[PDB]
């Protein structure tokens, strides 16, 4: 399995990815990923149990969640893999990402409703079922609530942070994980959710298929960080209340640990990933 | 110590807050009498399930951001 930059997919790969996503939606499997994510986003807290985000396991948890999702795609079409969206490079509303042949574009001004692409409510193929309000159509406001996506220089500043994570291992932490997640610093991952708007800015963000491409790029940045810092590794390493330690298993699967997910190459490779160097 | 309670009409909708599959929260917010899940971060900022990634300083600010996001839509219970 090779995960490719979305900007490079062939028209045939785009078609097959779109069809596989829509089949997971049709069969009811897609909405359960939305539901799982929402449960963790609403339950993880800075002073209590935290697993899916605001915590060191933000990265391995999303790596396994994305693997779950990619395996479900591959059960429909074994040729499909998750593409990633480098939002530092493809940073405008006119990126091919947002074209009608791929994810469709931004929402109309009146109600945020996405009007084109395969996931537009008018197709009949993308009901928003797992939701926090009455609206049942995909919404987006690209670049609405925040001016700009992160730039490469900003990403590089975070990649340069050597410590994986630091006590208190939450949204107040210093270190790489929380700067990539975005609760501190120039803000990478949280700001992208805000920039897309619509359901991507909410507690039911996998309702937008761009969620997967966003997180596939966050996951690639973890792999880039590892290459930059081969002397750094996941922390904490045991005995930390409320936090998933390196060799502890993670909900909801219960059968996998951060330790089992640190080396992505056991599961997939990237189209390009820079080697360690000085 | 929890923030103070509040009650106002914001953009035509009633928003209320009070100290008290999701977390055990010390504070409740309502939009037209439907509960809005909200959460406090370590630095004292607030988020909600309709604006989870954009911290705001207070629970009233989170309720107002939710009314802004909803564009008139009824909230569904969590
Ligand atoms: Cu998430
Ligand atoms: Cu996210
Ligand atoms: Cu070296
Ligand atoms: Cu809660």
């Amino acid at each position: 399995t090779v995960r490719k930059n979305q900007a490079t997919l062939t028209a045939d790969e785009k078609r097959r990815f779109v069809a596989a996503v829509l089949e997971l939606k049709r069969s009811g499997r897609y909405d359960e990923f939305v539901r799982t994510h929402n449960e963790f986003i609403m339950s993880d807290t800075d002073s209590g149990e935290r697993t899916g985000h605001r915590s060191p396991s933000f990265l391995p948890w999303h790596r396994r969640f994305l693997l779950d999702f990619e395996q479900a795609l591959q059960s429909v079409d074994s040729s499909v893999t998750l593409p990633y969206w480098d939002w530092s490079a493809d940073r405008t509303v006119r990126a091919s990402l947002w074209a009608p042949d791929f994810l469709g574009g931004t929402g109309r001004s009146t109600d945020g409703r996405v009007m084109d692409g395969p996931f537009a409510a008018s197709t009949g193929n993308w009901p928003i079922n797992v939701r926090v309000d009455s609206r049942t159509y995909l919404r987006r406001s690209l670049g609405g609530s925040v001016a700009e996506l992160p730039t490469r220089a900003e990403v590089e500043s975070v990649l340069a942070i050597s410590a994986y994570d630091l006590p208190p291992y939450n949204s107040a932490s210093e270190g790489f994980r929380n700067h990539l997640e975005g609760w501190r610093g120039v803000n990478l991952h949280n700001r992208v959710h805000v920039w897309v708007g619509g359901q991507m800015a909410t507690g039911v963000s996998p309702n937008d298929p761009v969620f997967w491409l966003h997180h596939a790029y966050v996951d690639k940045l973890w792999a880039e960080w590892q290459r930059r810092h081969p002397d750094s590794a996941y922390v904490p390493t045991g005995g930390t209340p409320d936090v998933v330690d390196l060799n502890e298993t993670m909900k909801p699967w219960n059968t996998v640990r951060p330790a089992d997910l640190l080396d992505h190459t056991a599961y997939y490779t990237f189209d390009a990933l820079e080697h360690h160097h000085h | 110590a929890a923030p103070e309670s509040f009650d106002e009409v914001y953009k035509g909708r009633r928003i209320q807050g009070r100290p008290a599959h999701e977390h055990g929260g010390g504070y409740e917010v309502f939009v037209d009498g439907v509960q809005l899940h909200v959460m406090r971060n370590a630095d004292g900022s607030w988020i909600s399930v309709v604006s989870h990634y954009d911290p705001v300083p207070t629970p009233r600010a989170a309720a107002r951001a939710a009314v802004d996001e909803l564009q008139g839509a009824p909230l569904l219970p969590f």
